[PDB]
């Protein structure tokens, strides 16, 4: 899903893809692609698409 | 051996690629100094030989090249440049193209020396064929003991072109 | 004629001299005999181009004339064709050719002038090789701009078809059609003399005229040098450029100038070389050079019609957003894309892609993460632009 990562938010949700994001840009032989795009969406999310936010 | 590592360092390379072009400028210095040639003729002959020399060899023509042999002589202007167009003239001629001839040998062995063919030697050598194209054409014909000088630039220049990707090969 | 230099009447007489010499058959050759020697003599007049012209290229008919053994046995090859040709090209006989085909009855004329043309890349090549040659080993490694030109002369050549040939697919097909011009093309790519090298990527451009033309040109880097190793120079000049941070200007500019008429002129076939120039050409952009506009113009070639804008987009944003800093106002925003986009050639440039770009679509949140996102900034630009226009120089 890395390229599109809503399916996983969608089944998954967004706390646990945001974990699973975290993972794989910590994740060890992995691509720089791969660790740049989780790191992006776990720092950035999707752009104006999905939002990484605390809410009141 | 030995000396190439040794020598390489140090010095000697980068003083003698500057000494090329030096070198040629040296030449016209030449007739002046005709006299002061007793002694140069001793030592920048010596010089050439050396250059050659460490060129025949793989670990020897490296550093030469890493000296930046060929820039040195597009500084020098020797190649780029006729020599018929300038003393009994026909002592200049033979005096010119025997330059000619040692540096010529000099950028051979360097091209060979390394891997002539898909190394980054060959594609040096290449440029520096175009770039100096038509003195070699125009080295192809003529006679003298200035023949014998030009006969065996010639025969260098022939062993430049194919040793390289063909001069003619790469000019499809 | 003779007792015409710059006289532009003179292109009337090229019709009939053009298909005379094509014609020499006709003469007798007791005559044509006689021309042949007269001209040799002649070689006292560089004064006259022109004649240095017209005889060369009776001499580019002659040699074929000889087939019929009687004339060729008779005659010494040195003495006879090449050393006199040797002294016309000498005597700028190419020079004036250039000048006749970019200073372009036209029926007559460009039909005569292409059989004139290929007579020369057919029956010639031996003085193709041989001025190659020569021009390669001529310079040496403060060069002037009339030093380089003097030798050039195959380059010149290499122009002459260019401006002939441009336009007219027709005749630039006669060049692809059939894999001795497919020869030529062929010899031509393989000149690596970095002069050489830019006019054959000038020459081809013209070639490439036709939409159908233009799909060969693709073919041809494609299939039968690469496409890959033109976009692997840029990338390499770039690096070169900002390491170091005319000779150059020249080469990429023909590099440039040849992507520009391809990618116009062809289909899908722009997503694959969109896919490949566009990341390089990217790159290309961000260094300063002087080509930024070109750059410019040729990514605006490869913008697809499709959804598939977005790498484009991304880039253009990043390429404006990059160094700036933006305050929360929206001057800050008009000033990202005035300090990057400071010449008038960049602004054109820009201009071409963001039409093209514009031409029905952009991504969501365009600027997402560095900057308040949306289109509006850029349109906000134009403020700068065309606001300006009222002072320009220089209609």
């Amino acid at each position: 899903l890395l390229v599109e990562i809503e399916r996983f938010f969608k089944l998954h949700q967004e706390d646990q893809a945001c974990a699973t994001c975290l993972i794989l840009a910590c994740s060890t032989c992995d691509r720089e692609v791969s660790a740049w795009a989780t790191r992006a969406f776990f720092r950035y999310g999707g752009e104006a698409q999905m939002r990484f936010t605390t809410l009141p | 051996q030995q000396w190439l590592l040794y020598l390489s360092n140090s010095g000697y390379l980068k003083v003698l690629v500057d000494s090329l072009v030096e070198d040629d400028r040296t030449l016209q210095s030449l007739l002046t100094p005709q006299p002061p040639l007793l002694k140069a003729l001793y030592t920048y002959e010596s010089k050439m030989a050396f250059l050659t020399r460490v060129a025949k060899i793989q670990q020897g023509a490296l550093e030469l090249l890493r000296s930046g042999v060929i820039v040195r002589l597009a500084q020098c202007q020797v190649y780029d440049m006729r020599p018929e167009t300038d003393m009994f003239i026909p002592t200049p001629v033979d005096r010119y193209r025997q330059i000619l001839l040692p540096a010529l040998q000099l950028c051979q062995v360097i091209l060979t020396s390394s891997m002539a063919q898909h190394l980054q030697a060959a594609g040096q050598v290449l440029q520096f064929l175009i770039s100096h194209s038509d003195t070699i054409q125009a080295i192809l014909r003529c006679q003298d003991v200035s023949a014998g000088s030009l006969q065996e630039l010639a025969l260098l220049t022939g062993i430049i072109s194919k040793a390289a990707l063909p001069g003619i090969l790469s000019e499809l | 004629l003779e007792r015409v230099s710059l006289d532009a009447v003179n292109l009337a007489l090229l019709m009939a001299l053009l298909y005379c010499f094509d014609i020499s058959f006709i003469e007798q050759k007791q005559y044509i005999a006689t021309i042949h020697s007269r001209l040799q003599d002649s070689q006292l007049w560089k004064l006259p181009g022109l004649q240095a012209t017209v005889r060369l290229a009776w001499a580019l008919a002659l040699r074929g004339i000889s087939q019929l053994p009687d004339v060729t046995a008779l005659a010494e090859f040195t003495e006879a064709d090449e050393a006199m040709a040797e002294l016309a090209i000498a005597d700028n006989v190419f020079l004036f050719l250039m000048e006749s085909v970019v200073v372009s009855q036209e029926e007559f004329y460009i039909r005569r002038v292409h059989n004139l043309i290929t007579d020369f890349l057919a029956l010639m090549p031996m003085k193709v090789k041989q001025l190659r040659n020569r021009a390669d080993e001529d310079a040496r490694m403060m060069g002037n701009e009339p030093p380089i030109s003097l030798r050039r002369d195959l380059e010149h050549l290499m122009l002459l078809i260019g401006e002939l040939y441009k336009k007219n697919p027709e005749l630039a097909l006669e060049y692809w059609c059939p894999t001795v011009l497919s020869k030529f093309v062929r010899q031509m790519g393989d000149l690596l003399p970095p002069t050489i090298y830019i006019p054959y990527l000038k020459m081809l451009q013209g070639l490439a005229n036709g939409p159908q033309c233009a799909h060969y040109c693709f073919s041809l880097l494609k299939v039968n040098v690469s496409w890959e190793h033109f976009f692997h120079s840029l990338m390499l000049y770039h690096e070169h450029l900002r390491k170091d941070l005319q000779k150059e200007q020249d080469g990429l500019i023909a590099f440039l100038q040849l992507t520009s008429t391809i990618i116009t002129w062809s289909e899908n076939a722009r997503l694959a070389l969109c896919e490949t120039p566009v990341v390089v050409i990217l790159g290309l952009l961000q260094c300063s050079i002087p080509l930024k506009a070109e750059l410019l113009k040729t990514l605006a070639a490869f913008g697809k019609s499709p959804e598939i804008a977005a790498s484009l987009w991304q880039s253009l944003e990043y390429t404006i957003l990059q160094t700036v800093r933006i305050p929360s106002g929206i001057e800050v925003e008009l000033n990202e894309i005035e300090s990057r986009c400071e010449e008038y050639p960049l602004t054109r440039a820009f201009c071409q892609l963001i039409s093209t770009l514009v031409e029905s679509s952009f991504p969501s949140n365009l600027g997402a993460g560095l900057r308040p996102p949306g289109f509006d900034p850029y349109l906000q630009f134009l403020r700068d632009s065309v606001f300006r226009f009222r002072t320009r120089a220089r209609a």
